[PDB]
RNA sequence: AGGAUAGUGGCCUACCAUGGUUUCAACGGGUAACGGGGAAUAAGGGUUCGAUUCCGGAGAGGGAGCCUGAGAAACGGCUACCACAUCCAAGGAAGGCAGCAGGCGCGCAAAUUACCCAAUCCCGACACGGGGAGGUAGUGACAAUAAAUAACGAUACAGGUUGUAAUUGGAAUGAGUACAAUGUAAAUACCUUAACGAGGAACAAUUGGAGGGCAAGUCUGGUGCCAGCAG
């Protein structure tokens, strides 16, 4: 309860469509402040929406209470999708994860595709011919 | 005087001499005569590994009277046969023919130690365990 | 009067056990500097200067 | 690879580790502010040697080298600061005289039982530990913490301990049950 | 003078001269020699170390020869021989971990056949793809920093105003565990933190010593120049 929070070292960003300030927030009481929390409260302080607000990298100080992170308000939404990485997204629940095998397998699967020349159908045909 | 030159274009002179006396120093002689690596029979590690390959009684030198327990042992690296004292009170009975022995130099960088003599290594572990180990029941002798 | 390799550990393996008597724990620590610090330079024992550190009991 | 970092050790044993006399003197030294070995006295007496070093350093020069009026009044300014020497010994020849219970009455443990925070210097490092001692508004669990002129004054008690206005901690918790 | 080279040059060829280096150490031999930036010690002068986070060189089992290409005498390119080593239907074919991980060997002597391109940065036709380069974790007492293993009362004591004693209580807490959030590419850990988490606070500190050098017993039992200690 009670929570403060306030913005120091703040650059405006029009290359990026963004803002960029570092978050300081005063939370006694209270173990940490959530990043969606976070993200909610500043949203609500300059009247931007949440999905246009970016928090990371927080790290509570000693013994307790000041916590310090980084934020970014982007001016819009699609500036948001267009200038944010993936993971951060995925955090966010605007953007879904990739879908891929391990990185191993990906490798094997790779080198077994430089043993062919051509098509996977030629080389199919080809084995079954060669077999039966 | 002084029985060195003095001549300020003397250098030469000076550090050959140098040079050649350093030779009289024992330890950089040894170092660059390189015996360690030719002559030693760690071949200058600190430490060696080797088979035991008998068990020998050393009479104490005067003015004691004892009989010090030690090892003959046939090290790895190059085959030479060696005289390790095995330290403690009953530690011999934890060491045996073919036993495989941890050696350790003996205190004095390639000397005798106390009335022990003509051995220069003392043994450190037998069958992968220390003796001191051993010695306190600490461990086990594996088998 | 010879020893021998047949003797080795006669006086160890005849030695007569005995068993360590149960005893508290000592502080560790700054406790223990407390405590050293107490004996030597607190409660001082001194006599015409004979301060015996392990005096036998007698 | 990435560049290496520093590093460096604080403290040197005495060349002779067995002379009476100043095994005595480290004894009393560590009762009277209650540290935990000897390496404690070892690291203050480093910063001390290499203090008056530095110092014997500038004083070879002339009182008006630049490099004494730069680096000397530096020295001075950053002991003066921390309460190794007070307002009237900003000379370098007061540099000299410093002695270890200089360094060992500027540490947190002795201010804590100096101001009245407990009664032992030993019960002082104790709270010291336990995260009961605030700097400013920052918790300090280093008792080797040295405070400066302008820090004695807020030495006080954490908000959230017991001793400076918290809850109870789990004995009492417990122990409050009947 | 020519040839060759990207180009100079005995770099090579033809003709000609007889020169070139050396006790101010040539030439030869050894190096358990890659060089330097640097490291330890350090009154000064010195002595010793530097395979190894950066810079330069060299190599890719050993030699040699090449294609391609701006650039290689390239080896995660080719050709041959030597040595190793693989499959086979016996005709033939396929190789190069001094890259990461891992195995065998060797030895006194050195970690996982893990996760990932999020960061540093490089490559490409490229804002998108790739990167054991790199980063993250695992192992890890190499070395280094900070820093617990206890703190405070009252009774009976006692001392000469508290320096000293057992048995009498209440607190304090982090090691550990765990919601949670945070941390992260995802984790793990740190840090914050709900609920737990101390009387033998068994949640119990060890390693070496106690004749001298050199700090700390002539206390007790055992052995009797034996067993053992002892730089
Ligand atoms: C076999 N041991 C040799 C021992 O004989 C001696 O060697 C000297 C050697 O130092 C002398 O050589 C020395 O002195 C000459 C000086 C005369 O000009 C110097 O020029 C030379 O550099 C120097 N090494 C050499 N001329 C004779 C050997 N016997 O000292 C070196 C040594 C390795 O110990």
């Amino acid at each position: 309860d009670a929570v403060t929070i306030r913005t120091r070292k703040v650059i405006s960003n029009p290359l990026l469509a963004r803002r960029q300030f570092v978050i300081d927030v005063l939370h006694p009481n209270r173990a940490n402040v959530s990043k969606d929390e976070l993200r909610e409260k500043l949203a609500e302080i300059y009247k931007a929406e949440k999905d246009a607000v970016s928090v990371f990298g927080f790290r509570t100080q000693f013994g307790g209470g000041k916590s310090t992170g980084f934020g970014l308000i982007y001016q819009s939404v699609a500036d948001a999708k267009r200038f944010e990485p993936a993971y951060r997204l995925v955090r966010y629940g605007l953007a879904e994860k990739v879908e891929k095998a391990s990185r191993q397998q990906r490798k094997q699967k790779k080198n077994r595709d430089k043993k062919i020349f051509g098509t996977q159908r030629r080389a199919q045909k080809r084995a079954a011919r060669r077999n039966a | 005087g002084k029985g060195k030159p003095r001549g300020l274009n003397s250098a030469r002179k000076l550090r050959v001499h140098r040079r050649n006396n350093r030779w009289a120093d024992q330890a950089y002689k040894a170092r660059l005569l390189g015996t360690a690596f030719k002559s030693s029979p760690f071949g200058g590690s600190s430490h060696a590994k080797g088979i035991v390959l008998e068990k020998i009684g050393i009479e104490s030198k005067q003015p004691n009277s004892a009989i010090r327990k030690c090892v003959r042992v046939q090290l790895i690296k190059n085959g030479k046969k060696v005289t390790a004292f095995v330290p403690n009170d009953g530690c011999l009975n934890f060491v045996d023919e073919n036993d495989e022995v941890l050696l350790a130099g003996f205190g004095r960088r390639g000397k005798a130690k106390g009335d022990i003599p003509g051995v220069r290594f003392k043994v450190v572990k037998v069958s992968g365990v220390s003796l001191l180990a051993l010695w306190k029941e600490k461990k086990e002798k594996p088998r | 009067v010879h020893g021998s390799l047949a003797r080795a550990g006669k006086v160890k393996s005849q030695t007569p056990k005995v068993e360590k008597q149960e005893k508290p724990k000592k502080p560790q620590g700054r406790a223990y500097m407390r405590l050293l610090y107490t004996r030597r330079f607190v409660n001082v024992t001194l006599t015409n200067g004979k301060r015996k550190m392990n005096p036998s009991p007698a | 690879p990435r560049a290496p970092r520093t590093y460096s050790k604080t403290y040197s044993v005495p060349k002779r580790p067995y002379e009476s006399a100043r095994l005595d003197a480290e004894l009393k030294l560590a009762g009277e502010y209650g540290l935990k070995n000897k390496r404690e006295i070892y690291r203050i007496g480093f910063q001390l040697s290499k203090i008056r070093r530095a110092a014997r350093d500038l004083l070879t020069r002339d009182e008006k080298d630049p490099k004494r009026l730069f680096e000397g009044n530096a020295l001075i300014r950053r002991l003066v600061r921390i309460g190794v020497l007070s307002e009237d010994k900003m000379k370098l020849d007061y540099v000299l005289a410093l002695k270890p219970e200089d360094f060992l009455e500027r540490r947190l443990q002795t201010q804590v039982f100096k101001l009245g925070l407990a009664r032992s210097i030993h019960h002082a490092r104790v709270l010291i530990t336990q995260r009961h001692i605030a700097v400013g508004k920052q918790i300090v669990n280093i008792p080797s913490f040295t405070v400066r002129l302008d820090s004695q004054k807020h030495i006080d008690f954490a908000h959230n301990s017991p001793y400076g206005g918290g809850r109870a901690g789990r004995v009492k918790r417990k122990n409050q049950g009947k």
